[PDB]
RNA sequence: AGAAGCUCAGACGAGUAGGCAGGCGUGGAGGUUUGUGACGAAGCCUUGGGCGUGAGCCUGGGUCGAACAGCCUCUAGUG
RNA sequence: UCUAGUGGGCCAUUUUUGGUAAGCAGAACUGGCGAUGCGGGAUGAACCGAACGUGAGGUUAAGGUGCCGGAAUGUACGCUCA
RNA sequence: GUACGUGAAAUUGCUGAAAGGGAAGCAUUGGAAAUCAGUCUUAC
């Protein structure tokens, strides 16, 4: 059969009983929610949730209010606000998948160059249909956030603590 | 008498036997496990085959209960010169009705062989 | 299965670093009033049983491998079919021109060596 | 025989030995400390100031009786002596590197004391006669010196590139 | 300079212990604002961290962190309880600690 | 499946005087290993590495210059 | 069946004798220390709790939570001024 | 190099580093600084 047996019988794991059941997100959630950054590069930054995805949520803050494009942002790294909710009902999200975000495979350990960071960037790798669906969703976004008062900038503000604030009185 | 041999050679001295501190190493000239057992011990087992390299050239080695008395006729010698598969299919051939359970080990020591011989 | 060292730190001899003439190799406390011996708080330990190392990752380096002390080409060549159990680990007393030649024999092989270099 | 540290190349330094000198191994320390880093010209005036108690050795280790004095000021210390069995012999070994480096081709103004230790000599021995019929030791403690003269004396992650780059770069 | 602070103020103040034993794997976390058992579930699962600054240049950076988890409460007051990836060095008794918001569920 | 092996389960674990058991180390003897060695044995030094609960063991580098070791048994002026 | 060590003990509870009394002398029953670390009583051979393989988590005992010191400058009702 | 094979320890000097308010040593946990191996890179 194959070349070059090993010389030691193969140890099978046992059949583990662990099966995949989908994941239940936090109940205050939901699609069109306004959202607050904690960590990342966009740390601060309020959003708007798009849509759930299988772990994550699939958010941006219109990129043309506080320039945060389309992501994928773990459930536990948000703090989900009480403000009014956006119509997020006109919008595709089907289109957002984890293949839709998946990055590139690599599977070697060579990487690094000053090159390869002059590569990437928004200028390069970003596709034109990656802006194209950027632009779509601004569209599709902005007029709700336009209608009611004060939420447009308040997207475009970020949030911070203060002196003698404490988050567990604090409600968002 | 075959179990009055591995009891008088398996568990002390031994010329192929390297005791070392926890464990025991067969180094017989034809063994094929590479460690001390009567299941595996050359001496102590009439029926019993072996793979060894040589120059570039694979040897496998058989011994029957007839010919105990003779030394010189007792080992019965088969070179093979060809590819991994062809040698694997040969002692899967000489092995199908003879040991039991060496068909496997020798398969693995036939492996570990052509990897010296390719190197 | 990954090695745990259950102790890292030798078990020294109690007193060894105040006289010089006291090694370092442990030896039991005999003595009537021992603190050591007692088992005080603050004290030394002393080696006990419990300190014993899982039987499957005993002995075993962290690569996982057993080095097995070598000092000919044949004492290579017992570890034709353990390559993934044990590591070649060449004597002191091993001349340059039979390190060189355990060294081929064993990268012949592929059994690790712990000091090839 | 060799010395004790790494110079000694005979391309830019000179070097002397003593052995088996009677004299005093603490007081040699105390004189090999003091003139440990200064010029050879300089240590010459230095030693002459001492044989003529101009000036003082200091006595840092070996101090336990030493009397106090003005000439240990300028090394920030009280006890001090003038050990002039000690000097002559120092000042023997540095004629003979000087004329070693002569010899060698060194430069005379720009050579300093690079290295300079004093170790135990063997002692000899001697006998002394105390009260009540017994007998002790009259110990000499010799020092071996030797003395050389010498010349002179980050990889960056994926989002950390990302940030340098859109920072410096685009700006 | 208020535009920033997504972490809340903590302070060091001793290892788990008992009046002569100390436990060093396990440290004792005052929250500032936290003032009860009961505001302390709150910060239950957060991660904490300890920032301090080192001359060498690590992955060219000055600033290194330790970081950990709150893990339950401590006492009535509102201290708590919390385990590090490395436990944290004595000299830090009185230093301060940065309690993030996340793993948030709020 | 060195059946003197492999495997499953449960309970348990302080200790002077003292008893018993299994191991580590040393000199010499028989057997053995196509055993190591002037291309460096033994010994010694070591802010190198590795193993063992431990007695200990192995190893890298340095020094050194003539012998020494593993295993099975025998023995003792053996720690 | 063979044999080792031992054949100076001491303390406490309770009972009790000699005694002016004693950190005194003498016994009875049990528990201990001796031979035993650990938690506590600041500290201590026998007091309190608990008797010990190497560890992780949880929870308690005795005892504690103003600060040293881990833990309420807690709750309720009084007493006390020295 | 005859103060002669090998050349241990005590103890000593030099150098480098470090520490230190009436001892020092130790144990435990981590920091800092120095030092270093494994692992990996591959195999299929």
């Amino acid at each position: 059969a194959a070349k070059y047996y090993p010389a030691y019988r193969e140890n099978v794991p046992k059949k583990a009983r662990k099966a995949v059941r989908p994941t239940k997100l936090r109940a205050s959630l939901a699609p069109g929610t306004v959202c607050i950054l904690l960590a990342g590069r966009f740390r601060g930054k309020r959003v708007v949730v798009l849509s759930q995805l299988e772990d994550t949520l699939v958010v941006t803050g219109p990129y043309k209010v506080n320039g945060v494009p389309i992501r994928r942002v773990n459930h536990r790294y948000v703090i989900a606000t009480s403000a009014p909710k956006i119509d997020v009902s006109g919008v595709s999200v089907e289109k957002f998948t984890k293949a839709y975000f998946a990055k590139q495979k690599r599977s070697g350990p060579v990487k690094k160059d000053e090159a390869f960071f002059a590569e990437n960037a928004p200028k390069n790798a970003l596709p034109a249909e990656r802006i194209a669906d950027q632009k779509a969703v601004d569209a599709k976004l902005l007029p709700a956030i336009k209608a009611i008062p004060n939420m447009k900038e308040y997207l475009a503000a970020s949030f911070a603590l203060s002196n003698g604030d404490r988050p567990h009185l604090m409600k968002f | 008498q075959d179990e009055v041999i591995w009891q008088v050679v398996g568990h002390e001295f031994c010329s192929y036997r390297i005791k070392g501190e926890a464990q025991n190493f067969c180094r017989n000239e034809y063994n094929v496990t590479g460690l001390c057992n009567r299941q595996s011990c050359p001496l102590a087992n009439s029926r019993y085959a072996t793979v060894r390299e040589d120059n570039g050239k694979l040897y496998l080695y058989m011994k029957t209960i007839e010919r105990a008395h003779f030394p010189s006729k007792l080992w019965q010698r088969i070179k093979l010169s060809k590819n991994y598969a062809k040698a694997l299919e040969q002692i899967d051939q000489q092995l199908l009705y003879w040991p039991g359970r060496q068909i496997h080990r020798c398969k693995q020591r036939l492996t570990r062989l052509t990897q010296y011989l390719l190197k | 299965v990954n090695i745990i060292k259950k102790r890292t730190k030798p078990f020294k001899r109690h007193q060894s670093d105040r006289f010089k003439r006291v090694g370092e190799s442990w030896r039991k406390p005999r003595g009537i009033d021992s603190c050591v011996r007692r088992r005080f708080r603050g004290t030394i330990s002393m080696p006990k049983i419990g300190y014993g190392n899982n039987k499957k990752t005993r002995y075993c380096m962290p690569n996982g491998l057993k080095a097995f002390l070598v000092r000919n080409v044949s004492d290579v060549e017992l570890l034709l079919m353990h390559n993934k159990t044990y590591a070649a680990e060449i004597a002191g007393n091993v001349s340059a021109r039979k390190r060189v030649e355990i060294v081929e024999k064993a990268r012949a092989l592929g059994v690790k060596v712990t000091n090839a270099g | 025989v060799r010395y004790s540290a790494s110079p000694a190349l005979e391309t830019k330094c000179a070097k002397a030995r003593g052995a088996y000198l009677r004299t005093h191994f603490k007081n040699s320390r105390e004189v090999a400390f003091t003139i440990n880093g200064m010029s050879l010209k300089k240590a010459f005036i230095f030693l002459d100031n001492v044989k003529e108690h101009k000036q003082a050795v200091p006595f840092r280790r070996f101090n336990g009786g030493v009397g106090r004095t003005a000439q240990g000021k300028e090394f920030g210390v009280t006890q001090a002596r003038w050990p002039v069995k000690s000097v002559k012999f120092f000042y023997d070994l540095l004629k003979n590197a000087e004329a070693n480096a002569e010899a060698k081709g060194l430069d005379m103004d720009k050579l300093i004391i690079k290295h300079v230790q004093v170790n135990a000599a063997p002692k000899q021995r001697r006998r002394t006669y105390r009260a009540h019929g017994r007998v002790t030791a009259y110990l000499s403690s010799p020092s071996h010196i030797e003395i050389i003269v010498a010349e002179e004396e980050s990889r960056v992650s994926l989002k950390q590139g990302a940030k340098a780059r859109n920072l410096a770069a685009r700006k | 300079a208020q535009g920033h602070r997504l972490y809340v103020k903590a302070k060091h103040l001793s290892f788990q212990r008992s009046k002569h034993v100390i436990h060093p794997g396990t440290s004792i976390v005052k929250i500032e604002g936290c003032d009860s058992k009961e505001e302390a579930q709150f910060y239950l699962g957060k991660r904490v961290c300890y920032v301090y600054k080192s001359s060498k240049a690590v992955r060219g950076s000055k600033i290194r962190v330790i970081w950990g988890t709150i893990a339950r409460p401590h006492g009535n007051s509102g201290a708590v309880r919390a385990r590090f990836v490395h436990n944290l060095p004595a000299k830090t008794f009185g230093s301060s600690l940065r309690v993030m918001l996340y793993p948030s569920n709020i």
